[PDB]
Parts: C-alpha cells; sequence; structure tokens
C-alpha cells in the first residue's frame, strides 16, 4: 500500500 | 528469511509534449506486484502479481487515487527543480524515488527507506533515523529545509514503521506459496574454443529465485575474480532469474578451473568442473 | 546531465528446443535517461505485439527493462534485439545465440 497522500512539495 | 516492499516512481518530463509521463512499480522482494503508467489507457493503478488480485475494488480505486496524487506531487516538483539549476524550459528532466520498509524473519520492521534523485543523480534523502534528511547539493538544500518546516519526516516515518510493514506483512502472508520461496539455480557449464590457443568457459545460473547471486572461478583452487567476465543478473520473465561468469582459458587448461556457485536457495554451495 | 549506455542482453527463458514453446527476451540494463528504443526481430523483420515490464531502476537510479515475446524456436530461424537509445551511435542489433 502506498502512502495515503503525497510528501510535501520540494 | 528478511523481507522487503519497495516502490519506484519516474517522472520525465516532456515540454511541448504535454504533460510528464509518470510511471510506479511496486515490489515485494524481487517479485513486482502493481503498476501505474501515464500512458496507458486504464489510468488505473495495475496488478502485477496474482496474488494482489484478491484485493477487493476500494483498494484499487485508493491506490489509483493515491498514486494519481504523487503523479501530481512530482508534475510540479519537476518544474521548481527546473528553478533551481536553472534550466531551460524545453528540456527534459526526471526524478526517481525509490521508498519502503524491510522486516526480518519474525515480521518485525528493520528499517524503512526514502531517497529522490533528479536528473539520474542523488537529489536528497531520509536519513536511517528517519527523522533528518541528507541534501546532495545546495539545490537539495533548498528542499531540505522546506522539508523540515513541513514536519515531512514524521509523516514518513508513520508510513514506514506502519502500513508499511503492515501491508508487507499482509502480502507476505496472501502470496505466501509465491513470495516465501526460494529456487535453488540449475547450473551447468558451455565451452567456446576463441582460437586454437584459447577457449572459453562460460558458467550458467539458470531459473534461481531471489535474484542475488555469486558465481565464481578458480583455478587449481586460486581464485581468478579479474579474467572472470559477468553479465547483469537477468529475469527469465516467470519470475526466476539467470546469469553467467565466463573465463578465457589457455587450451587445455580446462580441467584446472572450477565455477563456484553461492545462492540462499541450494544448502550448499556448488562447484562445477570442466569435461 | 548523466548520461548511460544500456547493456544488452537477448535470451530465452528457457534453454532452446526446436519446436518447443518459449519466451525470446531482450534485457536491457544501466541506462540513462529512461526513454529507449526496443524491438526483438525475426528474420530481420520487426516482431508485432511485444510486451516489455515496467520501467524500473536500480542502486545507482540506472534503468532496467525486459522486453519478451512468446515463441517456439525452430532451426532456421533467426532472432536478434535491436536497440537504440541516445547514448548510442545508431540502432545497434543484438542477435541470439542458443548456445552461448
Amino acid at each position: 500500500q502506498v502512502p495515503l497522500r503525497p510528501m510535501t512539495y520540494k | 528469511g528478511s523481507h522487503s516492499m519497495r516502490y519506484f516512481y519516474t517522472s520525465v518530463s516532456r515540454p511541448g509534449r504535454g504533460e510528464p509521463r509518470f510511471i510506479a512499480v511496486g515490489y515485494v522482494d524481487d517479485t513486482q506486484f502493481v503498476r501505474f503508467d501515464s500512458d496507458a489507457a486504464s489510468q488505473r493503478m495495475e496488478p502485477r502479481a496474482p496474488w494482489i488480485e484478491q484485493e477487493g475494488p476500494e483498494y484499487w480505486d485508493q491506490e489509483t487515487r493515491n498514486v494519481k496524487a504523487q503523479s501530481q506531487t512530482d508534475r510540479v516538483d519537476l518544474g521548481t527543480l527546473r528553478g533551481y539549476y536553472n534550466q531551460s524550459e524545453d528540456g527534459s528532466h526526471t526524478i526517481q524515488i525509490m521508498y519502503g520498509c524491510d522486516v526480518g524473519p519474525d515480521g518485525r520492521f528493520l528499517r524503512g527507506y526514502r531517497q529522490d534523485a533528479y536528473d539520474g543523480k542523488d537529489y536528497i534523502a531520509l536519513n536511517e533515523d528517519l527523522r533528518s534528511w541528507t541534501a546532495a547539493d545546495m539545490a537539495a538544500q533548498i528542499t531540505k529545509r522546506k522539508w523540515e518546516a513541513a514536519h515531512a519526516a514524521e509523516q514518513q516515518r508513520a508510513y514506514l514503521e506502519g502500513r508499511c510493514v503492515e501491508w508487507l506483512r499482509r502480502y507476505l502472508e496472501n502470496g505466501k506459496e509465491t513470495l516465501q520461496r526460494t529456487d535453488p539455480p540449475k547450473t551447468h557449464m558451455t565451452h567456446h574454443p576463441i582460437s586454437d590457443h584459447e577457449a572459453t568457459l562460460r558458467c550458467w545460473a539458470l531459473g534461481f529465485y531471489p535474484a542475488e547471486i555469486t558465481l565464481t572461478w578458480q583455478r587449481d583452487g586460486e581464485d581468478q575474480t579479474q579474467d572472470t567476465e559477468l553479465v547483469e543478473t537477468r529475469p527469465a520473465g516467470d519470475g526466476t532469474f539467470q546469469k553467467w561468469a565466463a573465463v578465457v582459458v589457455p587450451s587445455g587448461e580446462e580441467q584446472r578451473y572450477t565455477c563456484h556457485v553461492q545462492h540462499e536457495g541450494l544448502p550448499k554451495p556448488l562447484t562445477l568442473r570442466w569435461e | 546531465m548523466i548520461q548511460r549506455t544500456p547493456k544488452i542482453q537477448v535470451y530465452s527463458r528457457h534453454p532452446a528446443e526446436n519446436g518447443k514453446s518459449n519466451f525470446l527476451n531482450c534485457y536491457v540494463s544501466g541506462f540513462h535517461p529512461s526513454d529507449i528504443e526496443v524491438d526483438l526481430l525475426k528474420n530481420g523483420e520487426r516482431i508485432e505485439k511485444v510486451e516489455h515490464s515496467d520501467l524500473s531502476f536500480s542502486k545507482d537510479w540506472s534503468f532496467y527493462l525486459l522486453y519478451y515475446t512468446e515463441f517456439t524456436p525452430t532451426e532456421k530461424d533467426e532472432y536478434a534485439c535491436r536497440v537504440n537509445h541516445v547514448t548510442l551511435s545508431q540502432p545497434k542489433i543484438v542477435k541470439w545465440d542458443r548456445d552461448m
């Protein structure tokens, strides 16, 4: 299962 | 033994030719189980292994939405990094991301990972502590600062130590007959005279799993690692792997050469001799 | 920017035996960027409807890919892989050799 939400923008 | 779950994301920009191509693939050890490709018609997270197919519709709708949220993030990240390195708007650039967790034989969490790259080189990576970051250059330093102010690590750690291992253990159980196995390598030797004074001795390793293996050529017991040629381990396409190592020996001296194979599968390291 | 030349390997899933169904593989790894052009050939002609794995990468960020097709070898039929990539001068052709 992938994270529920993506990482903070770079 | 230990096991791991790992995902890989690749975002390739293509200015003028539309939005960037996004591809994601998931793995449990050396076995892929899911994939998302922006240039595919479905536009859905799809199954790549028989066992992941027991997951209901809600699972697939969730992975699709959350993996699409990821393409969205990478799409704009591609833009800002272009800025950071003051690169032209017409060039093609790529962002690669790998992340996952390892668990031991008892299913316990060993470690988590999260590393990002820009144009084929390291950009920024989460440290083993899952609490601090390591920027590779001054540009990634800008991202490191933003990521700290947002407590991004906390979010990553929560996943890597929680849902990551929870689902890793689940997949290992759901596909136990296929994932918890080791296929020992099948080995044989080939011989190719290069001239009337030289010949090539190639040692083969076929149908083995996991992919990790060691092939070595010895002469009269003496290790020959330097004159030995090795190819990159490759997939047979059926879940097993292959690989070979070769050595050029004087015509008539092949009896003195031995191939040693090491693999998790085989109880004991094999030994092959010509003739 | 970084550029790496793909390593090309052409082979069959199982040891080749005339008349027996098998799979023809072309594995390209260690390359960068990801754009790459791969084709399996039979008697010089491009084989239609070839499948390939999903772009993934290794430790060093270099990509790897597998192009495959289901076939059954014959004594006369000849196969090969054709590959192009920014790192290559022109399309590179590697013939399949059973008894390698």
